[PDB]
């Protein structure tokens, strides 16, 4: 947010500074900073399957996306522990042909046994946000339900 | 409702923070109540026949700072003056004024809260018919739920909890254990033992469980009037075995002090 | 590179005080971390049915300062409800919010460097079928390097640094030395004594170098089963001197507790 | 003259707070002075040849709040590097500097009531001839005059008020006395006793009221190089009754150490 002289949290005008307590006006913090780490995966409606490409940092660091209900908790997480770092993880949740593949160059690997099937509870994502774990990009196609149009 | 302070807001409206939004939260980073205040001079006091001028001091009165600079107190003649801080938030003006009292009549009024007159004593000056005899600060309290620290240095004292018990051990003997802060006992022997053979359990009552060591503890006596000593085992379990020699019917007085660690 | 917040800017936009920047001052100057609250009700939490109703509670998780104004917490039945403050900094229009959950769930997320939801319970809730039947709170600690304070009282216990060692001092006997604060010893006598005489130096380990006194330490044991006593002298040098009567071929047990100040 | 603070300004210009009052009031509430900083490192500063770079590692010094971020200061070879924190208050566009220095050179100068340069070392980085050996951060020195704890955890150690006596006891009895806290006593017996029957007083000087006990404490002793103890009894007028064997114009000599609590 933009800085304004007696609205916000600043020693300004005639030194040694002075920021003055009012009624409502009063002291409004500007803004954090490096506001440039806080970024929302914002899920707002119920989502039954996606397509995510999933863009891993480190190898051997379990790497995939976890949900967050609005209360901060994890109820599922698709997390792959791989041995080398892959170029991309190919994640499709849809029931009828599931891909948990991870590409590597020209290489497709089948990253099923990998999975931590304990933290993988359900499909169904609820309102709430998603997180990344170990990664460095990511690119998501997501499918939402509507039972009359 | 969750009212938030600590937080930016974008259209620069959305979380405004209070003067006594922020006296509660100043409170809670040092832990003082209304009673208590946060004093420091920079600068000493001058005294002044019947008046006390403080030179420059900050004080932090329910949250609330505020600087006394050069402000001249007057007092009563021959009398221990307690000088109040009074907080009037109404006076929006002047809310901070300054008292000299008879006696101690700090309120702790909730003025972040609720509606009131603070007032809370921070300097006690004794005087005498001229001026100023002697002068004793208000002790700072400053009330924590824990701490975990390095190290530390008391140049006054602590007060650790202390528990009493007189455990008529048997057969004549009489045992007095102070504990202090849940470890530290030191049994204080009485009494006087007759009838009782070595490695044998003691006859009468046993230790109760606040006062039961981890490992079986070895406490070393005296026999009064004699060069004559004995020793008894307190086992985990409560129970009292004599490890003296063998006593017959004629009883001997026993006195002693033994200390050990439950922990 | 530096940056600056509690200085003046001279053209009103050199220093500007983010909300991150205050949190971290915050729990510097308190001495918290992200599991840990400063917590405060100015009035009573009520108690309606399934429910608890914080009228005027105020909370500061991870240096963010906010009031729970009628606020009210819906509750399990029959269950142990842990009531956690959720700070979500993305949720911009409200980034505070109260669960009661079936665990204590406090995540120590560092929300004024990094990114995610801090979770840190404050409360404990007991219900039955109907309503509340107990609350106790969570723990305020305070994290502290070096403390110099006057006086202080406890009302529960202060856990010191402990240090045990056992020693084959030589000739059967054994001592088993308990250190607290590096300073107070309590030795426990064991073992069996044979062949030495007064004045002689036990023939076997001598005292480790955190357990040596700074002046010589006279410990008074007993010899169980007898009327008998003995001293043993534990030497700045770590060394342990004989000092009962001599001792023939027969070891005698010897057990009794001698307290000593290293400093 | 009344300078308020932490106060409502109606016509928006009444109590304007600056840098130094904020910086002020941040020190009273952690307790600290211009010779100690509030540091935190919440990224682990890392080390580059005969440099060390502070990822992330704010400091409170002279209540003034300010971050390090990634910034690297130079460092001596083969030397223990002490680095301070400059503050400038003249030097308006960048007030903090940092400085690796060749001895601890804090000045404590106040900033916020006066004018100058404070400077205070934070850090001690023992260099080699290529890179960094060992780092060790200054004490942070918390300043209180009084706590209301609960409980309290201890890493290192905590120092209580120690006073030392010698009581030349009579009939040739020496005891060294040695007070901690104001409660805690180990007397230590020393010299030859001689002419003294069972029940009789001491013949010379009288234990000094600040080392007097609330009862009488029985307080078992040995003769040296013989199977044979003794019990002297410190009452609380300062008496000292003894309660051995009656001994004869021969001195035998005493020694031992026996705890008890005054309180």
């Amino acid at each position: 947010g933009k800085v304004i002289a007696g609205m916000s949290k600043i020693y300004g005008g005639t030194a040694p500074g002075n920021y003055k307590y009012i009624k409502g006006t009063s002291y409004t913090y500007y803004g954090e900073s490096d506001i440039d780490r806080l970024s929302r995966w914002d899920i707002k409606e119920e989502i039954f399957s996606f397509m995510g490409i999933l863009y891993p940092k480190l190898p051997k660091t379990p790497a995939g996306v976890r949900f967050l209900d609005d209360i901060g908790n994890e109820y599922t997480a698709i997390v792959f522990k791989t041995e080398q770092v892959q170029d991309y993880i190919l994640i499709n949740t849809d029931v009828n042909d599931e891909t948990y593949q991870g590409w590597k160059g020209t290489t497709a690997l089948n990253l099923f046994p990998v999975m931590d099937f304990e933290r993988y509870r359900t499909r169904i994502i609820e309102k709430g946000q998603m997180e990344l774990i170990n990664l460095s990009k990511a690119e998501f196609k997501i499918k939402r339900k509507a039972d009359f149009v | 409702t969750i009212k938030n302070f600590t937080f930016f807001s974008p259209n620069s409206t959305e979380f405004p923070v209070g003067s006594n939004n922020d006296g509660k939260l100043y409170m809670m980073l040092t832990g003082m109540d209304y009673r208590t205040i946060r004093r420091k001079d920079w600068s000493s006091p001058l005294n002044t026949a019947l008046n006390v001028q403080y030179t420059n001091t900050s004080i932090i009165a329910g949250g609330r700072y505020f600087e006394l600079l050069n402000e001249t107190v007057a007092l009563k003649g021959d009398s221990v003056n307690y000088i109040h801080a009074n907080i009037d938030l109404t006076q929006t003006a002047n809310p901070v004024s300054l008292s000299a009292e008879t006696a101690n009549n700090s309120n702790g009024v909730d003025i972040n809260n609720g509606s009131g007159v603070l007032k809370v004593c921070f300097d006690i000056v004794t005087t005498s018919g001229t001026g100023v005899t002697s002068t004793k600060p208000i002790v700072q309290t400053s009330t924590l739920d824990s701490i975990s620290v390095n190290d530390m240095t008391v140049s006054g004292s602590i007060d650790v909890p202390v528990q009493t018990l007189t455990v008529e051990a048997g057969n004549g003997l009489q045992l007095q254990l102070t504990k202090k802060n849940n470890d530290l006992v030191i049994v204080r022997f009485f009494g006087s033992v007759s009838n009782i053979q070595k490695g044998w359990n003691m006859s009468g009552t046993w230790v109760d469980r606040p006062f039961r060591p981890a490992a079986v503890q070895s406490l070393v006596g005296h026999f009064a009037g004699r060069d004559t000593s004995f020793h008894i085992d307190i086992n985990p379990n409560g129970s009292i075995t004599w490890w003296g020699a063998n006593i017959d019917k004629t009883p001997i007085a026993t006195r002693g002090n033994g200390s050990y660690f439950i922990k």
